[PDB]
């Protein structure tokens, strides 16, 4: 069929693989957030909750990445903590660059660069 | 562990009539035969007396767990939708009854495990040592 | 929630604005049909169906012969003889679907033309033998051959050279100059089949050697073969063999042998192995020993790769002719073929057409030249057209499963 | 089982570049004739929707001011070629301060194509053909996929090849005036086309010793075509 | 003269033109009723005032008597002499048996059904026809009801088939000048649900040739050898008629790819679809016969029966546009009564994906939804109701817009 | 079936993926585009606001410089990669040489990246169709259509994305031989040529303009309607 | 490959049965 | 169910009585039903009490009864079984399980099926076919509806098509009281709470929990029945288990 690596299209199909990817997400966690005036707020599940677990995280959903940003996750761990670090990463890199904060939009285009490379190139899978 | 010989135990004492099938009798090559005789021995047992039906192994036609694309596994899954219809359906059947027995059941089919279909599940672990001492005693 | 209509307001719903004339209306369509019903019962048929001839015909011999000829003779049953005993005047006798009886003959005949293996007739009573009968002529047989002549003529088959020059070679030549053969020393092969994808244009030629082939011709229904009674395949086959050694140089033609069979599996138990046995039947008939002599057979079928390897083997069949698309060439001549019966603008140049339908067979030539003359109907026009054909081809050739209609050749410029 | 270009055939026969080599059969007719005084050069255009810019398709593109290519098949791979065409001979001129033989040009040019799965993808799907004035007078050559080298006289290429073949072969001669061959050529082309032809349908191009420039035929078109 | 027209109609008189309560539809039916009485009058009276009777010659009992009282029916095979001729019965058994007279030895041919005595079992009739009661019932009498007026606008479809198979009757003379044989085989195509059986119902009901109708999965039978039996019958009955017309429905049952495999029955249906495809465009002459073959779905069908100089025409049945959906809805609400308030065009307009059953179906279930709180007369409300609530399954796809 | 790889041939010489990639632009909003005598307009539809996120981080109409426009169909996040290499392209050209960037170049830098995404496995086409419209050469204006092959055209008037054959239909007729003077009568073109949006929302329609002088003009919603009106009011004109 | 095939039949022959002769012959 | 057997009740008697009410209002009488949801919440005791009040035939082709050995009569049988219903003129035909013919076409080859199509097929034009019938109607009923051909879920054979679905917290009460009638209830046992403890149940469970606390009664040679008693059987009939590697759990964050 059309169900191998990302490269190929379908004849009348999309890419097929990106549909398999935006349908695993969905039995994820739940985590959603509201705007507020002077504010935000973000609101997240906790699964799988057991007695003997240590609980000694900080936090288990919520990273403050920059200086003044806080993200979610749903999904693997594995691509999680990759790309967590990788946005620490550039946000210094910029603040080292301009001696300034960034400007809240300019990284999310940066990481949604490096997500759509991965669809790109054959021989690795999309992130989820 | 031990459930066939409960299942002779009740044919002994019993006094009704009792019917013992292997499950794997009902594959056959041409079409439709499984579930005609599914269909006949359930006949059988009503016309007789009250009745007892016991189904040596199970774990070959008891799961669906997907849909059925190729030629020849709508055959297995008619047997069961067979199974299922004639045994809680259109026209009920009183003084009958019917026994199960096979390996782990968590991969069973859920259209078979609802009450008023198969009401009672039953466990046969292994021995532990007050089992074990009544068996050796038993033997000797 | 809802509610269910009442008594009352089911009453009531029948009964405003009903208007003046409702049921008035509905039971004079009521008695309509039933009348209608009446009306044909008291119709049905009449026969006149019995054969029976002018009185004249019948003169007085109803009475006179007629009845004196039910009580005189005997229905005495026939059948054959496989084994008979020399010297030792018992003899042995198969109904073919009874048993095996030990019989003798009657008083009147003489015991010496009473030639082993041949058809008898047999009383009802003791089994005697009284008469002898010629061998059967099977009554499917005798219709099965062709005795016509369809009228087309090795001129209309346009882009086919060399396998009309091969089939002549096999067929024609030994039947007519039989002296180059032995004269260079080779032997003349007695088995063609042909193959090409459907519509090339078999059967066709079929026909054309059938008008020019001055011998007897013998048309087969691949499905009448088969049958409901075990047994029967093989015997019509035989009989088929036989009737054509009776006279000299018949032709034999098949068509789609893949319904006979071209397989062989095992099991099918019950019903199928009958056709088993009858393609064997052909099999071991077709070859062996006694050259067959002035007797060829053709084969013909679109799905080759489902045959049967015994097939195969030289002496059986011995040249195998394929069937090919028309290049070029072949176009533009089987254009001139078909659209010279019709009314065309004089001035118009077939081989731009024949450009315009690469892979294509005689059947879609063909439907594109009634194409156009339906398109010049459509139009109160006598003549049809350069436009005609343009937009025909459009209509049929491509039309049909198309891809990347709106793109077109945007990057094949 | 022919899906690879590095796979042989059991009768020895390479079923890639025969793909390619029939994939020039659905572009565009193009005629071409040498001739003494020099070389003359015809195509049909092939227009798609009047809302076209006709200037943005093209078929004939000048190489240097001595040589001229005409293009059939496939439409993005002909950049490919010609760049790299202008590209070598400009290195020549450099190097040697002089004009190469067109037959060089077309040697450089089939190095480049037979590179497709030589070094260390699909070969090219275009035919080319390469006219011009050498030293040795008008040269007129054909280029296929398969990078073989040929001279011809008189030649078409694309589709309606074959078509257009055996009506060429009938009336050339040696002995033969580039008026009449540019006649000639157009004649054809009225026989082969489908459209009713016209000033906007044919593009032209002509090549001479001493005049080496001005290769193409603007609007005067109107009065080549209606003393036909 | 072959059986000639045989014509199949009932078609009385359909002009209740008024289609409403008004008189002139009332004298109308009167006038028919009228007639169908006087004519039961006549046949009463030709049966009832018959004097005149003898009708045996002195000789018919004669005849009648010398055959037996209980004939059977025998198949002739062959004729060895005059007065001796050899036929068989049904089990197989040959007997030579003699020829009588009073038979008109002329009409008598190998392969025909005879009439045969019991007791002596000699030849005495010829039975003229034989066909089983398989093939005379597939035959249509009463002409459906339906015409092109309750058609929601197919011009294109309309007009191809028009001259496929009504036009070379009625004004045969355009093809002869032309030089050109008219098409004589059509396939319908499409989605389920758009109409394909409901040119097939218009047309039967207006023609002047025989119909003949049949669906599928029906030329099967289990004894090997009656299928392909049954179809050549069928179509020695369609010629042996007037110019009539086929119609196999629903062929994907019987024509599937021809491929090699294992089971017997399998290959009993490939070799009945075979003999089909033989009789249809085989050897010499086909006749003067159409034939009309609807399905759903086309690309598993076996190459060779689709191909041209078989298969003349196809005809594929598209979805309705928005210009169609207006004309479906004029039609059937027509006889509805109806309030001011409606407007079909919002209905119309607010979905891009439904069918012709389906706006029957919205129409009908609005209707009801307006009884059900008892009133007669249909609001907009209603018809909001009846389109959402149900006649509506669902299907997903492109999820959140990937393109922009 | 002969596909499923993106450097074989089939049969009859096609390359079916590159096919395949051709019709995934259709699913796409319509955009359409055309030039004049002083301005040149390309306007767009099928915005379809789902009401409840902001519009500023949706855009659709983008500028490679000061003085050049694109508008795309198909998918979105290969636009915005070829977006930012078309900008750096363009901004090191005017580096490495004064002048500013023609049109045309531009333009077939782009199909040149294009093309070079098709002859390797292991690299997916583009999925894009881009509309180009400049006026950088000497104050005259020009507009370029490119394809997800790799080949470039130039047009007068264009229409891309899902409908866009309806679209020609009415240009090919209502487009005037009359070399189109006073700009309001060629943005009326434009909107009479978006009115056959499927469902005429009337404030579905968005358009951006360039008068051979000044930057990028967009439209605000307070002329559409009054051009709108105009419009009903020459229709009403029928008998 | 698994197997839920199916096949047709071929009939009874064996129908027949004898019957007393009624000739009439002086 | 009141909405499910008003609707029903609606399509299966009304058209019977009064089929001069259709031909005023100017429509054409509805002739399709399907049931369809969860295994065990009510299906076929609509089907039961409908054949109590019916007053008309009640076929009953029910599972895999049409699905033969030879070639062909496998389909004849449905053209016997429709004319059968057409000897006695009023009449209902309630297939069952019918996913078991016709749940998609497959393609031809040694895949698939052939046989169980051509039955199909035959079924299928049976009912909307070139001729019509009239006072004929039809009832089916399925699990996993989304896997039907799409050639019989067409408004021209099937009309309505109604969800069964769990019951919600007044249903379970209601479902209790009428399968505790005979029961022999203590005192100061409060239903209400026993419904609210049962979560996303069945409907046919209720039952089991009714017979489980019978059963406990029972054993101890007794006729009350308690409060425990009820609660002991709840939690016997609720069980399910969970992947206990945990692993399996934690790769999902
Ligand atoms: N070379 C040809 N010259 C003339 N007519 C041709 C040619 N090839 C095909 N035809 C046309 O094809 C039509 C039917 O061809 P034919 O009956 O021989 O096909 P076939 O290959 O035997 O098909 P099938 O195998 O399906 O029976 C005729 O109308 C005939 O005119
Ligand atoms: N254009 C139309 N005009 C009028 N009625 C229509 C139209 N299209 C469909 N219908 C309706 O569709 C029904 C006719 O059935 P139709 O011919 O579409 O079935 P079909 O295509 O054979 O379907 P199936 O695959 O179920 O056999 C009737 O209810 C008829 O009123
Ligand atoms: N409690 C027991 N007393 C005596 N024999 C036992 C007992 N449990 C198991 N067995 C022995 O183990 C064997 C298992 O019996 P069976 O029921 O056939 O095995 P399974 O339980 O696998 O069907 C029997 O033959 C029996 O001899
Ligand atoms: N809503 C309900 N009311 C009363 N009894 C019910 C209900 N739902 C299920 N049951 C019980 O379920 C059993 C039948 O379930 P059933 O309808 O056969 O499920 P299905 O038909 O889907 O197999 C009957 O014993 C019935 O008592
Ligand atoms: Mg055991
Ligand atoms: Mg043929
Ligand atoms: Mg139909
Ligand atoms: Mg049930």
């Amino acid at each position: 069929r059309y169900d191998s690596r990302t490269t190929i299209f379908s004849p009348e199909g999309r890419l097929y693989q990106v549909e398999y990817a935006m349908e695993a997400i969905g039995h994820a966690g739940t985590c959603l957030g509201i705007l507020a005036n002077d504010g935000v707020l973000l609101a997240a599940e906790r699964r799988n909750i057991h007695k003997l677990l240590d609980e000694v995280f900080f936090s288990e959903k919520i990273y403050k990445l920059n200086e003044d940003m806080a993200c979610s996750v749903a999904g693997i761990t594995s691509d999680a903590n990759v790309l967590t670090n990788e946005l620490r990463l550039i946000a210094q890199r910029y603040l080292l660059q301009y001696q300034e904060p960034i400007p809240c939009e300019q990284l999310v285009t940066a990481l949604c660069d490096i997500k759509q490379a991965y669809t790109q190139f054959g021989g690795k899978r999309p992130f989820g | 562990c031990g459930k066939t010989m409960l299942a002779k135990a009740v044919a002994h004492h019993t006094t009704a009539a009792f019917i013992r099938v292997v499950g794997s009798e009902f594959v056959q090559k041409y079409l439709g035969e499984g579930p005609r005789m599914v269909r006949d021995v359930f006949r059988l047992a009503k016309e007789n007396a009250p009745a007892i039906i016991f189904i040596d192994e199970i774990d070959a036609i008891a799961t669906k767990r997907f849909d059925a694309q190729t030629g020849a596994d709508r055959e297995v899954q008619r047997i069961l939708l067979e199974l299922l219809n004639q045994m809680d359906g259109f026209d009920q059947n009183v003084n009958v009854k019917v026994i199960m027995a096979t390996n782990r059941a968590d991969t069973l089919d859920p259209a078979l495990l609802r009450p008023g279909r198969l009401d009672r599940k039953i466990e046969f672990p292994l021995p532990d040592r007050r089992q074990k001492r009544l068996i050796f005693s038993t033997i000797t | 929630p809802i509610r269910a209509l009442d008594e009352g307001d089911i009453a009531l719903l029948k009964t405003y604005g009903q208007s003046t004339y409702s049921r008035q209306i509905k039971q004079v369509e009521d008695d309509i049909q039933q009348l209608l019903k009446k009306i044909n019962e008291l119709t049905g048929i009449k026969e006149s169906d019995t054969g029976l001839a002018p009185p004249a015909l019948w003169d007085l011999a109803a009475d006179k012969q007629t009845l004196q000829s039910e009580q005189p003779l005997q229905v005495a049953r026939c059948t054959k003889i496989i084994n008979a005993d020399s010297e030792d005047p018992k003899y042995i006798i198969n109904v073919k679907q009874f048993a095996k009886f030990v019989v003798d003959l009657s008083d009147q005949v003489a015991p010496t033309d009473i030639e082993e293996g041949m058809r008898v007739g047999v009383d009802r009573n003791k089994y005697q033998i009284h008469i002898p009968l010629p061998p059967k002529i099977d009554p499917t047989v005798t219709m099965m051959q062709v005795e016509e002549k369809p009228d087309v003529t090795y001129s209309d088959v346009g882009g086919c050279k060399e396998q009309i020059e091969k089939l002549r070679e096999v067929v024609e030549t030994p039947l007519l100059h039989p002296e180059r053969f032995v004269n260079l020393g080779i032997e003349p092969p007695k088995g063609v089949l042909l193959f090409g994808p459907p519509g090339t244009g078999k059967t066709l030629c079929a026909r054309a050697v059938a008008n020019r082939t001055d011998a007897c011709f013998i048309r087969v229904i691949g499905s009448e073969l088969v049958q409901k009674y075990v047994g029967e395949g093989a015997r019509m086959v035989r009989e088929l063999f036989e009737m054509a050694r009776t006279k000299k140089a018949c032709l034999i033609f098949f068509d789609e042998i893949d319904a006979i069979g071209g397989a062989r599996f095992d099991d099918g138990a019950g019903g199928d192995n009958e056709v088993q046995r009858t393609m064997l039947e052909l099999i071991n008939q077709l070859d062996g020993f006694d050259p067959r002599g002035n007797i060829k057979v053709l084969m013909a079928t679109n799905r080759p790769d489902t045959l049967d390897p015994a097939l195969m083997r030289p002496g059986r069949l011995d040249r195998k002719i394929e069937f090919s698309l028309p290049d070029l060439e072949g176009r533009t001549h089987i254009f001139k073929i078909h659209a010279r019966s019709m009314s065309v603008e004089r001035d118009i140049r077939f081989e731009l057409l024949a450009r315009l339908c690469p892979n294509s067979t005689g059947a879609e030539i063909r439907s594109v030249c009634t194409e156009a003359g339906m398109f010049a109907i459509r139009a109160r026009r006598k003549i049809a057209t350069e436009k005609d054909f343009l937009e025909a081809v459009n209509k049929v050739i491509k039309s049909y499963a198309k891809f990347s209609a709106t793109p077109r050749y945007m990057t094949y410029n | 089982y022919d899906r690879g270009v590095n796979t042989f055939s059991p009768e020895g026969r390479l079923f890639q570049v025969e793909y390619a080599i029939e994939a020039i059969k659905l572009g565009s007719t193009a005629i071409g004739i040498q001739t003494s005084e020099g070389v003359c050069l015809a195509v049909e255009k092939r227009i798609t929707s009047p809302l076209m810019e006709p200037s943005s398709i093209e078929k004939i593109v000048e190489i240097d001011a001595h040589i001229g290519c005409a293009m059939s098949g496939l439409i993005a791979d002909a950049k490919t070629l010609i760049d790299k065409a202008r590209v070598e001979t400009q290195n020549h001129w450099f190097t040697y301060n002089e004009t190469m033989t067109v037959e060089s040009v077309t040697q450089a040019v089939s190095n480049l194509a037979l590179q497709f799965g030589e070094e260390d993808s699909r070969p090219f799907g275009v035919a080319l053909l390469f006219g011009g004035v050498d030293e040795k007078g008008p040269q007129l050559f054909h280029m296929d996929p398969s990078g073989t080298f040929v001279q011809c006289d008189a030649r078409a290429i694309g589709s309606a090849s074959e078509g257009a073949q055996s009506s060429l072969q009938e009336v050339y001669h040696k002995s033969m005036t580039l008026k009449e061959a540019i006649k000639s050529s157009l004649i054809i082309l009225k026989q082969v086309m489908e459209e009713k032809l016209n000033a906007t349908n044919i593009e032209l191009a002509t090549v001479q010793p001493g005049q080496n420039f001005h290769m193409f035929t603007k609007e005067e078109l109107e009065e080549v075509i209606k003393d036909i | 003269k072959k059986k000639t027209k045989g014509p199949d109609a009932a078609s009385k008189l359909p002009l209740v033109t008024p289609h409403t309560q008004c008189r002139l539809k009332l004298l109308k039916l009167e006038r028919i009723k009228d007639y169908l009485l006087m004519e039961e009058e006549f046949i009463r009276n030709q049966e009832q005032m018959k004097p005149l009777e003898e009708k045996q010659e002195e000789e018919r009992s004669k005849v009648d008597d010398l055959r037996g009282t209980p004939m059977s029916v025998g198949t002739l095979e062959e004729i060895i002499d005059d007065n001796h001729a050899i036929v068989s019965t049904s089990v197989g058994s040959e007997h030579y048996v003699s020829i009588l007279s009073f038979v008109d030895k002329d009409l008598l041919e190998p392969g025909c059904s005879v009439l045969l005595n019991h007791k002596v079992h000699a030849v005495i009739g010829v039975l003229m026809d034989d066909t089983d009661p398989l093939v005379t019932v597939m035959k249509v009498e009463k002409a459906p009801q339906e015409t092109y007026a309750d058609i929601g606008g197919l011009d294109n479809q309309i007009q191809e088939i028009k001259e496929s198979v009504e036009l070379p009757l009625t004004h045969p003379e355009y093809y002869e000048e032309m030089g050109i044989k008219p098409p004589k085989g059509v396939i319908l195509y499409g989605p389920p649900g758009t109409g394909k059986t409901l040119l097939a119902k218009a047309v039967a009901n207006q023609t002047s040739a025989t119909f003949l109708r049949v669906v599928g999965s029906e030329l099967i039978q289990k004894y090997l050898g009656d299928g392909p039996k049954l179809v050549r019958e069928l179509f020695r009955v369609a010629e042996e008629h007037a110019p009539s017309i086929v119609f196999i429905d629903e062929i994907d049952a019987i024509g599937t790819k021809r491929y090699d495999s294992n089971s017997g029955g399998e290959r009993e249906i490939q070799r009945t679809m075979l003999e089909l495809l033989n009789q249809l465009d085989g050897f010499d002459s086909r006749g003067d016969v159409k034939v009309i073959m609807a399905t759903n779905r086309i690309e598993t069908l076996d190459p060779a029966l689709i191909r041209p100089g078989r298969i003349d025409r196809k005809i594929e049945f598209p979805l309705p546009d928005e210009k169609t959906k207006k004309r479906i809805f004029q039609i059937h609400t027509s006889r509805m009564t109806l309030a001011d308030d409606v407007t079909l065009d919002d209905l119309i307009m607010a979905k891009d994906d439904l069918s012709g059953a389906d706006i029957k179906a919205i129409c009908t279930e609005a209707g009801l939804m307006a009884l059900r709180e008892r009133r007669m007369k249909v609001t907009n409300e209603d018809f909001k109701k009846s389109k959402e609530n149900v006649l509506y399954k669902k299907q997903e796809g492109t999820p959140e817009g990937l393109y922009l | 079936s002969y596909d499923r790889a993106i450097t074989v041939f089939s049969p009859d010489g096609h390359l079916f993926q590159v096919e395949y990639a051709q019709e995934a632009v259709k699913k796409g909003s319509t955009a359409v585009g055309v030039r004049g005598r002083d301005i040149v307009v390309l306007g767009v539809e099928k915005k379809s606001v789902a009401k409840l996120q902001d519009e500023r981080t949706v855009r659709k109409i983008c500028a490679l410089d000061d003085n050049v426009c694109m508008a795309f169909a198909g998918l979105t996040a290969d636009a915005r990669i070829v977006i930012n290499r078309a900008r750096v392209e363009c901004q090191s050209h005017r580096l490495t040489v004064e002048d500013p960037v023609t049109v045309e170049y531009i333009t077939r830098y782009i199909a040149s990246l294009k093309q070079r995404y098709t002859q390797s496995n292991g690299r997916r086409p583009f999925g894009i169709s881009a509309l180009i419209v400049g006026f950088d050469f000497d104050g005259t204006p020009r507009l370029y259509q490119t394809d997800p092959s790799g080949t470039y055209h130039a047009w007068k008037a264009n229409a891309i994305g899902r409908g866009a054959k309806s679209v020609r239909e009415f240009l090919e007729k209502n487009y005037t031989d009359e070399a189109i003077e006073t700009d309001d009568l060629t943005i009326k073109l434009v909107i009479k040529a978006l009115l056959e949006v499927v469902q005429s929302g009337g404030k579905n329609i968005e358009l951006a303009v360039m008068r051979r002088d000044q930057s990028l003009k967009i439209l605000n919603p307070e002329e559409i309607e009054k051009y709108v009106a105009e419009i009903e009011k020459e229709k009403e004109e029928n008998e | 490959q698994p197997s839920g095939n199916t096949s047709s039949s071929a009939l009874m022959q064996g129908q027949r049965a004898p019957q007393k002769p009624s000739q009439n012959l002086v | 169910l009141d909405k499910q057997i008003k609707e029903i009740k609606e399509v299966i008697e009304l058209p019977v009585k009064h089929p001069e009410l259709f031909e005023a209002l100017g429509i054409a009488q509805p002739k399709g039903v399907l049931l369809y949801g969860p295994p065990g919440t009510g299906k076929t005791l609509l089907a039961r009490a409908v054949a109590h009040h019916t007053d008309c035939t009640f076929i009953r082709v029910s599972g895999s009864e049409l699905v033969q050995k030879f070639i062909g009569e496998g389909a004849r049988m449905v053209r016997e079984l429709f004319v059968m219903a057409r000897e006695h003129a009023p009449s209902i035909i309630f297939m069952d399980e019918i996913d078991s013919i016709g749940s998609s076409r497959l393609e031809g080859g040694s895949g698939g099926d052939s046989e169980v199509q051509r039955t199909m097929l035959e079924l299928l034009n049976q009912l909307d076919g070139f001729e019509a019938t009239k006072n004929i109607k039809v009832i089916m009923a399925t699990n996993r509806i989304d896997i039907l051909d799409s050639a019989l879920l067409r408004p021209g054979r099937i009309d309505r098509k109604i969800e069964f679905p769990p019951p919600n917290e007044e249903a379970r009460l209601d479902i209790l009281k009428i399968h505790s009638r005979k029961m022999n209830l203590t005192r100061g046992i409060n239903l209400r709470k026993i419904a609210e403890l049962m979560p996303g149940a069945s409907g046919a469970e209720v039952k089991g929990v009714c017979t489980e606390a019978g059963m406990y009664a029972l054993r101890e040679r007794r006729v009350h029945v308690t409060q425990e008693d009820f609660e002991m059987a709840v939690a016997k009939v609720m069980q399910k288990d969970s992947e206990k590697n945990m692993s399996i759990k934690k790769l999902w964050k």
